[PDB]
DNA sequence: CATCCGTGAGTCG
């Protein structure tokens, strides 16, 4: 129980530390998911076989990263050490 | 007064007299 | 920009925001819509009570699990909207084992209690219970010592105001390239006697015959 | 050599935080010993044995007991060893990394040294790897998170 | 957040923004797009406002002496030139506003921005590496603030009145709502003791037990209270959940309410709850009152007749010095004393002279800032001075700031401040030295494995033994036990064990070995833990910052070595026996140490101490 | 920087050089205060940094011996009899004789008035002394100190850890739009901006017969004129503004010695390196936490804190191996709306403003014939345009650089002007910017209570005193009990007092209290000036006796008490504050730290020759630098791909530098990191 | 508890004036009198000088042959102008005076709908040889207005930009009686205080305030 | 335990 997370702090960063074994996991696993959709958007434009478009609604004009750590937020991702 | 000499404005002085030589 | 009017909202209370104002103006429009709610809307209270098994405070009331104390306090919460200006009077009698509350109070005509539901003190058996009350209109808030039958007469703190509770905050909204216009919001609780939607709008109409002095010996020039 | 290993590991750990103490400062006895920890980590050989270890040669503890343990199957005579107490300053520069070593402290000692030995290095470290530009072998930069 | 200037942004994302140019047609290509962005065409602030959405920035302040020196903001455009910083990170970067500088670094890389928001954002690391207290916390004008409010004030206005007579019972309110508007009328004061009836926070444990017996207390429950209106508005912060706290606010009890928060409550309430004591601290501070006056600063009424005392001891030393019965190492080394326990008696007088309303005392007393020796040296007397050899000075400065020092007392005054200021810049130099030092010691050790094994450990003294009875706590507790986790079960007289091994120490376990009786406890450690390269998670155990078990891959050899000079600067022993340690020189001091345990034979002589030692077993 | 930054320069005496020490030479018994300064060299007037003791300043009455030692000025005693006769004493000879301090109490004939005195000894001992063995005593309490020192009002009363910056910050002061004195000083404001030789003094005795804002001239008693020439509107060392403005109206009768024109810094002829501000001592809703300060917009609209500042630009035309450069109007792919501030040579016009990124002087330069681009060559067949030998040579108008051109000055090899080999044209084209006080700028008053503007507020935001007087400046409390200081708390005061003017109550006699105050000032006019010489002037009894002395205002209502304190009103709120605030009057100086031009900011930028890394300094756009201690702060954090991406793509690798900038542009991802071309020199170096 | 419709009294002097206010609610008049404080000092409408141009002058920083100002004292002169128009369009002024004698602001010469209201200003001590030809253009606007943006809309080399300042309000002030005596009787007096610039009169700065604040609380009347 | 030579001695600007 708290406030609504604003900006960056969104999403709470508690409940996404439980989704991972550490910390510094959670980043690589976060940017490389993110890597995937910038190439998605990219890709869409020439080419198919891209990887899987943003699982959740992207807010307009959201940064990658933004969208992965949301999507992760919504267990919607399989984590591969 | 402090330094009555060149032709400058009056800025009174609180002091013990100061008259050994001016600077 | 003409500045907009907008509302979050719950049951009991609710946030206002007004923006964008003019740089300076949102404090300048601040501290005053606060005050005014608070001290410049008019309602009925408990002026002061009168208790049967009572000839000092201390004693706690026969019958009743309550102090003397407690009782005052539930009292003072009680919501009520008199329609008379001259004070009147309403009595509250029960006896037996239970709870009295609001809705077992007998009130005179055009007078209406407005929480029916609410708890004032719990009787066990053989517990005899008789109270006085002292309804009067006014605003604001109004001490105990200002409201001092000598027979066991109670002087009890005056919360006439229908406005409970209101904080404001000022942010920046940035218009234009301008970052310095002022983004109001504010935020107030009401009674159960009137909704803060319309608390606003009385609060709002206080303020503006006020401002209408000094209007009215000009109206020289203002834009919106 | 009168109190063993242990005693003056824990020792420095006191005598260091009586200082900060004195000062206000509270810092967690957890990281000065991993400080203390590094300083101990060679034994000085006293007898060379069958191994091709010189003698008055400050080793690491781990190559020293694996070198014992090669020889030691092997049948030859194991090196005699004796704990030694190491300065940060020393031990920092009797490190692994002739790169590591080099960039630390008296560099054009470092290197005659070195290109004599022709010592090899082994890029795995924090240092080495900033120098050449692999991630650091540390948090996002283990394989396990990378 | 930070305020990263209008200015300073569109030249650190200039690729983004001739990017997002040439998207939205206000550019037809990415040259023009450049001459756009250096034109500052109006069109690149809107357009800019979007670029910098989320994408946060490194705020850095030389020197950097710990990991908390680089920090990660969300970057919020703003007019003016200048960086705009957050009241609380302050203590992390020791930066003040003097005219400071910091640094912005971009993080491009997709990677990069995530180890920002994550590793490094400022809202994450609230807690001191080094010691785990907490360093994002209510600092100056701010713990001044809540120290204000949270004061209990006895003949204040408004304050709770029994009944007697024919006036019932005064400083009784139904709610906070209540007495709000009853300070706004001018009857109450919000730091008087007042009771009240309150509906939206969680009582003591105490009393919760003794209202619910612990039936868990509901948003909506009533109860009685014996407080201040004010220390009731600082409750709403905690907010909920948070067992009310009927105390003044001292820095050391603000210290202790975050790390508790930190123990329990996630970062991101911790976050959230100190920044509602920051916008707290500061509206009360400005209302505190605090203000210095030349009559706020006052001299001690018995400032001559102290004076003249010592005055009379030490021409009594030097007519004793004159007939040549004292050495001359003897006498100055009496006159210091003569003149020191002269200082404290000044500082006495003015303790009790001074009231608890003078704001210089105000200010000292809370916890805000200052010590009581500056208010000493402006009010009562500067006192010894420091000779360039570092002996004290025979010769006292009997004058204060306040009465004005004559000409040769601010002379010699002066001659003492320099070289402090010139040892303060060479000690900074030989703190980053020896910094580097153990940096370079200690790269090779990172948390790599979750767990070593090993059942060794070492021995920490929780408690000593008291003479009379009981137990007492062992003052090295905090840095030597708290944040270690067990190798060995620890059990009490009985055959039941209070704590496993595998166990974290916390705040409570510790409490219940203190309680069980038990006075050692083996602890998992670096030193014994035994890996391959570097150490294991295990015997580390509580990285200080997360407040949680150390990750696996945490440069913990670097973080030790910040932790240790960070705060290199603040010494006297001092930090060049810090150096002769770690450097492990043969000290200065030198004293010697028994080869062999047995019965002492002191046989002095006035010319040199000789220490013979009789073996306990047999020997020689 | 102003007058007294020029005049203690010339005074500042430099153990570093040449047949003197190094810096690292140099121990710790050299730099810290010897007794023989005494009266010779400034014991508070030094460097803070890593110079510290190695440069001081001459104290004010101390001279040169022609065998290069120091002596200084004492009064002689006959026999406890002061003598006005006065003898110059090296530091040796002293310690053989017994000097008094100044202050010591004398006869109206000459005596002393205790027998045993305050007396300095050899060694730096002190010891009371029988009058009867007195030689000299002190020409003046204010001896020891330098002249930027003595101008430190109540210095006593501050440590010297905060005098010593309050003596070096006043030279760092910048000057503005026009100067007002102190309501406060000690007396050295006069003679300082005098003998600073940045005012115009009169040589001869005479009446002035025609004054303009170009020159005055003087018309002599013997008949001879001389015209004085006013610097007007000059570029400094440092940038500031040098701007002379005749005092003197025409047909005034004027004396030898007299200032008939002050310059920067200067009013009335006196030392006016700042302004006279309405200061109140109190948190304000946290934005002036840790030394940070909070101005009045007054300042702003007023023009009270706004200074001018020149920077000069030069460009020059040499010749070349493909011809010699030329400057022109003419520039390749370059609209008239560019060219449109140019004249017909390709200089800007007098009078114009100019942002960054603009045109100052058109030069053009003959670039090497080398095989343009085949892929540039087909796209100038297609639009038929032929492209030209010349690259633009401009130079246009760097970063965060403003203002209008206010001059230009052209030199040619053609016009016989002599340049140095190979020149052909040179333009120094000049402007000057108009700078308002903005956040971040940093503001200092002379108790070394320094600190930037962290927020301007509306002046009706402003906490105000009674009569609706909205505050200047508004002082964080907490930052003064700790530096010792409180000078600052006195300045403030006697400010007050000097506002709004007193009178002691002569009724029932003269106050106790002001039976040591000089007849002159038991009545004051409101704003008028005062002195407090350094260890003189006014004491804490008569500032306490003057506090309830204070004039009511206007409205016939005294404005502060005798504590010193007000009561203000909330600008913001309207309610009162609940407690009476300190308010006053404190000298502020403008500092020479403003972030016009402090802030910096590089994207990509220039790079350095050999190990290919980013170049440093804002005058090349250069980049940071994240250094050694910064690393180890990335790598505790175990950022490895920050820490990584920081030391090769965003420094020193050659190709992925630029293929970093094409994926961003693109929208792309961020690449893998190459080689770092430092480690391929070293490599080469080690070779 | 009582109930009286409020009163605006006035107190005068030539160039301030004094505004009475009673009766008000208890612990009001501090916020009500702030709130036009606010008002008056930013958001009253007036004129001043925008730009100006001097025969021979390019640019701020120069001299005019004859004259003892340069034209930086010349225009920092020029800010202390007082001035009142009526053309809501941008209107220009002249002066041009030669010879040995002082210029002032009564060498102006104002269009239509434009008066100067203190014409003894000090501007510049014109010397022998001395001639001074200046066009000074006015207009409308309120608050404060930094020169510096009138050079970006295109203004031709020739022209001055200066700061603005319109607000025609000197100082603001008030003072409450509030009498707190146990009673019913217990309201605030408020005693609002007033200075102006000679350009418009106290009580039209406090109307135009009063017009502006009336449009502002108008909004929390209007209904969603 | 004390001498002689060689190498350290904060950061940005
Ligand atoms: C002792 C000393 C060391 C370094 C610099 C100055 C001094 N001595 C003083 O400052 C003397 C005055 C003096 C100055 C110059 C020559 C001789 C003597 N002042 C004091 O010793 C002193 C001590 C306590 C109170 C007041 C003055
Ligand atoms: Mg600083
Ligand atoms: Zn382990």
């Amino acid at each position: 129980g708290y406030d609504t997370p604003l900006g960056i702090t969104n999403p709470p960063i508690d409940e996404l530390l439980d989704r991972v074994s550490s910390k510094y996991a959670l980043v690589i696993y976060a940017a490389k998911r993110a890597r995937q959709i910038n190439d998605y958007y990219n890709q869409l434009g020439e080419g198919i076989l891209e990887y899987v478009g943003p699982l959740v609604e992207p807010g307009l004009q959201e940064k990658p990263l933004s969208i992965a750590l949301r999507e992760i937020h919504a267990d919607l991702l399989e984590h591969t050490e | 007064s402090n330094n009555s000499v060149p032709g400058a404005p009056n800025r009174v002085s609180f002091a013990k007299l100061r008259e050994p030589l001016e600077v | 920009r003409p500045t907009l009017s907008e509302d979050v909202l719950t049951d009991n209370r609710s946030q206002f925001v007004i923006e964008p104002l003019e740089p300076g103006f949102g404090y300048t429009l601040g501290n005053s819509l606060r005050r005014t709610l608070l001290s410049s809307i008019p309602g009925a209270a408990v002026t002061s009570i009168r208790i049967d098994g009572v000839l000092h405070e201390f004693t706690t009331v026969p019958g009743v699990k309550e102090d003397v104390t407690e009782i005052i306090l539930n009292l003072k919460s009680l919501v009520v909207s008199s329609e008379e200006d001259e004070p009147v009077t309403m009595y509250l009698r029960k006896q037996g084992p239970g709870e009295v509350t609001a809705g077992d109070i007998v009130p005179p005509a055009g007078v209406t209690v407005h929480n029916p539901g609410m708890h004032i003190a719990t009787l066990n058996d053989k517990g005899k219970l008789e109270v006085e009350l002292v309804v009067e209109r006014g605003r604001g808030y109004v001490p105990a010592v200002q409201n001092r039958a000598e027979i066991g007469r109670i002087p009890v703190d005056s919360i006439y105001s229908p406005v409970l509770k209101v904080t404001y905050k000022v942010d920046a909204t940035r218009v234009e390239q301008r970052t310095d216009f002022d983004k109001l919001i504010l935020d107030v609780e009401t009674k159960n006697s009137i909704s803060p939607r319309d608390a606003l709008a009385s609060a709002g109409k206080t303020l503006v015959e006020l401002f209408g002095l000094a209007r009215e010996l000009n109206v020289e020039a203002e834009g919106i | 050599r009168v109190q063993g290993p242990r005693e003056v590991q824990i020792h420095l750990v006191r005598e260091v935080q009586e200082v900060y103490r004195a000062q206000g400062v509270s810092i967690h006895d957890k990281h000065i010993e991993v400080i203390v920890r590094q300083m101990l980590r060679r034994v000085t050989i006293i007898d060379s044995g069958s191994t091709e270890f010189l003698p008055g040669s400050l080793i690491d503890r781990a190559e020293f007991e694996a070198e014992n343990r090669r020889v030691v199957a092997e049948g030859g005579e194991p090196a005699a060893g004796r704990p030694v107490l190491m300065g940060i300053t020393k031990a920092s520069l009797a490190t692994d990394s002739w790169l590591s070593a080099a960039s630390f402290q008296e560099t054009t000692r470092v290197l005659t040294d070195a290109a004599i030995n022709c010592r090899s290095d082994k890029l795995n470290g924090l240092k080495e790897n900033v120098i050449i530009g692999k991630l650091i072998p540390a948090g996002t930069g283990i394989n396990r998170y990378r | 957040q930070c305020g990263l200037p209008k200015l300073m942004a569109l030249e650190l994302f200039k690729p983004f923004v001739m990017k997002r140019l040439v998207d939205l047609n206000h550019a037809q290509n990415i040259k023009s797009a450049k001459r756009m962005v250096e034109r500052q065409r109006p069109q690149v602030w809107d357009v800019l406002e979007e670029v910098i959405a989320e994408h946060p920035v490194l705020l850095n302040r030389a020197p950097t002496l710990h990991r908390l020196g680089i920090q990660a903001f969300e970057p919020m455009l703003v007019e003016g030139k200048a960086i705009q910083l957050h009241p609380l990170v302050c203590e992390a970067f020791n930066a003040d506003f003097d005219g400071d500088q910091m640094a912005v670094h971009l993080p491009l890389s997709a990677e990069a921005q995530a180890e920002a928001r994550i590793l490094m954002l400022s809202s994450n690391n609230i807690l001191s590496p080094a010691s785990g207290r907490p360093l994002a916390m209510p600092r100056l004008d701010m713990v001044t603030g809540l120290y204000y409010l949270t004061t209990e004030v006895p003949g204040d206005t408004g304050e709770y009145q029994p009944a007697s007579g024919d006036h019932p019972e005064t400083g009784v309110y139904s709610s906070p709502a209540e007495a709000i508007m009853a300070a706004d009328r001018g009857v109450l004061s919000v730091r008087a003791k007042i009771k009240v009836r309150l509906t939206q926070l969680r009582p003591p444990v105490e009393i919760e037990a003794e209202l619910f017996g612990h039936s868990g207390w509901q948003p909506g429950d009533a109860w009685m209270a014996e407080t201040t209106l004010g220390r009731v508005m600082f409750n709403e912060l905690l907010p909920l959940g948070y067992p009310f706290v009927n105390k003044q606010m001292h820095k050391k009890v603000q210290a202790a309410i975050i790390n508790d928060l930190a123990e329990r409550y996630p970062m991101i309430v911790v976050a959230q709850t100190v920044d509602k004591l920051k916008d707290a601290g500061f509206y009360w501070a400005t209302r505190s009152g605090v203000t210095v006056s030349m009559a706020d600063v006052l001299v001690p009424p018995r400032k001559k007749e102290i004076l003249d005392h010592y005055e009379e001891r030490a021409d009594k030393v030097e007519k004793q010095f004159q007939r040549g019965a004292l050495n001359h190492d003897e006498r100055n080394e009496a006159l210091v004393e003569i003149w020191k326990e002269a200082t404290d008696e000044v500082g006495q007088a003015l303790r009790e002279h001074y009231p608890d309303d003078n704001p210089i005392i105000t200010i000292v007393d809370s916890g805000a800032t200052g010590n009581f020796t500056q208010t000493r040296t402006l009010a009562g007397m500067k006192g010894l001075v420091t000779n360039p050899k570092g002996e004290f000075i025979p010769r006292p400065v009997k004058s204060s700031f306040r009465e004005g020092l004559t000409v040769l007392e601010y002379f010699i005054n002066t001659h003492g401040a320099r070289k402090g200021l010139a040892d303060t810049a060479l000690r900074t130099a030989d703190s980053g030295y020896l910094t580097r030092r153990l940096v370079d010691v200690s790269q090779d050790v990172i948390v790599r494995e979750h767990d070593c094994q090993t059942e060794r450990g070492i021995v920490v003294e929780l408690a000593e033994r008291a003479p009379d009875g009981t137990l007492i706590r062992d003052p090295y507790i905090e840095t030597s036990a708290y944040a270690r986790t067990l190798g060995t079960d620890a059990v009490d007289e009985a055959g039941n064990v209070i704590v496993e091994r595998g166990q974290d120490l916390g705040d409570p376990e510790i409490d219940a070995l203190l309680a069980a009786g038990i006075t050692q406890v083996k602890v998992r450690s670096v030193l014994t833990c035994a890996t391959s390269t570097g150490v294991c998670a295990t015997c580390y155990g509580r990285s200080m910052a997360t407040g949680k078990l150390v990750d696996i891959g945490e440069a913990v050899g670097i973080v030790a070595a910040q932790s240790i000079g960070e705060p290199g600067t603040q010494l006297t022993g001092g930090l060049p026996r810090v150096q002769e340690l770690f450097e492990a020189r043969v000290p200065r001091g030198k004293a010697p140490i028994a080869d062999v345990t047995g019965r002492v034979r002191l046989e002095d002589g006035e010319r040199f101490y000789k220490i013979t030692i009789v073996p306990d077993d047999g020997g020689e | 920087n102003n007058p007294l930054s020029g005049l203690t320069h010339k005074r500042r005496l430099s153990a570093l050089g040449p047949g003197g020490l190094s810096r690292e030479r140099a121990g710790l018994e050299v730099r810290d205060v010897h007794p023989s300064h005494y009266g010779r060299m400034c014991p508070i007037e030094t460097p803070e940094g890593p110079n510290i003791g190695l440069i001081g300043s001459l104290s004010v009455y101390a001279r040169v011996n022609p065998f290069g030692f120091i002596e200084t000025p004492y009064r002689k005693v006959v026999d406890g009899v002061v003598s006005d006769e006065i003898v110059y004493l090296t530091a040796d000879e002293e310690d053989r004789h017994v000097v008094a301090q100044a202050n010591s109490p004398i006869d109206a004939d000459g005596r002393f008035v205790e027998p045993r005195v305050l007396v300095r000894r050899k060694a730096g001992e002190v010891e009371y002394v029988p009058s009867s063995e007195v030689d000299y005593m002190d020409v003046s309490p204010r001896q020891m100190v330098s002249v930027a020192t003595a101008m430190i009002p109540f210095l006593e009363h501050d440590d010297a850890n905060r005098a010593l910056m309050g003596a070096n910050m006043q030279r760092q002061a910048v000057p503005l739009v026009r100067s007002e004195a102190p309501l406060v000083g000690t007396g050295m404001e006069l003679r300082a901006a005098i003998d600073a030789g940045d005012v115009v003094v009169a040589e001869e005795s005479g009446v002035i017969e025609e004054v303009s804002a170009d020159y005055i001239t003087v018309m002599h008693d013997n008949g001879t004129r001389r015209t004085y020439r006013m610097r007007k509107f000059a570029r400094s060392n440092h940038g500031t503004c040098a701007n002379q403005c005749p005092i003197v109206d025409a047909g005034d009768r004027v004396e030898a010695g007299q200032v008939i024109a002050d310059g920067p810094c200067t009013d009335d002829g006196e030392m006016a390196l700042g302004k006279n501000l309405l200061v109140a001592i109190m948190p304000w809703e946290g934005h002036n936490y840790e030394d940070a300060i909070i101005l009045s917009n007054r300042l702003v609209e007023e023009d009270v804190l706004t200074s001018i500042h020149i920077e000069e630009h030069e460009i020059d035309a040499r010749d070349t191996k493909l011809g010699a450069e030329e400057i022109t109007r003419d520039i390749p792919n370059i609209s008239d709306e560019v060219l449109a501030d140019l004249d017909e040579r390709g200089i800007v016009r007098i009078g114009a403003e100019v942002r960054d990124g603009d045109i100052l002087v058109g030069k053009v330069t003959p670039k090497g014939e080398t095989e343009l681009t085949p892929e540039e060559r087909l796209l100038r067949a297609i639009f038929g345009e032929k492209a030209r030998e010349v690259r633009d040579t401009s130079l246009k108008v760097p970063h965060g650089e403003s203002g209008k051109v206010i001059g230009i000055r052209v030199f040619s090899r053609e016009d016989e002007d002599e340049l140095p080999a190979g020149v052909n044209e040179l333009v120094r084209v000049y402007v000057a910017q108009k700078r308002k006080i903005s956040d971040g700028d940093k503001l200092a008053g002379r108790h070394g209570n320094k600190g930037v503007i962290g927020k301007i507020l509306p002046v009706e935001d402003m906490p105000f005193l009674a009569d609706g007087t909205p505050v200047d400046i508004i002082l964080n409390t907490h930052g003064v009990p700790r530096r010792m200081n409180i000078g600052q708390i006195l300045e403030t005061h006697l400010g007050w007092c000097a506002h709004s003017g007193w009178k002691v109550d002569a009724a029932k006699g003269v106050p106790d209290w002001a039976a040591r105050l000089p007849d002159e000032l038991l009545e004051a006019q409101p704003n008028a000036i005062v002195s407090t010489p350094v260890f003189d002037g006014a004491q804490e009894a008569e500032l306490q006796g003057l506090l309830s002395c204070t004039l009511p205002n206007r409205d016939g209502d005294v404005l502060v008490d005798a504590d010193g304190k007000a009561m203000l009103f909330d600008g913001r709120s309207g309610e009162p504050f609940p407690y009476p605030v300190t308010v006053g009057y404190m000298y502020i100086m403008k500092l020479h730290h403003l972030v016009d031009d402090k802030i910096h900011a590089r994207s990509t930028g220039p790079y350095s020759m050999i190990t290919q890394q980013p170049l440093g300094g804002k005058a090349q756009f250069g980049g940071q630098r994240f250094g050694e201690m910064e690393c180890w702060a990335m790598q505790a954090y175990g950022a490895a791909y920050t820490l990584q991406e920081l030391l090769t793509i965003k420094s020193d690798d050659t190709v992925g530098r630029v293929k970093v900038y094409e994926a961003i542009v693109k929208g792309e991802n961020i690449p893998e990191p190459g080689i770092p071309e430092s480690f391929k020199v070293l490599l080469k170096e080690l070779q």
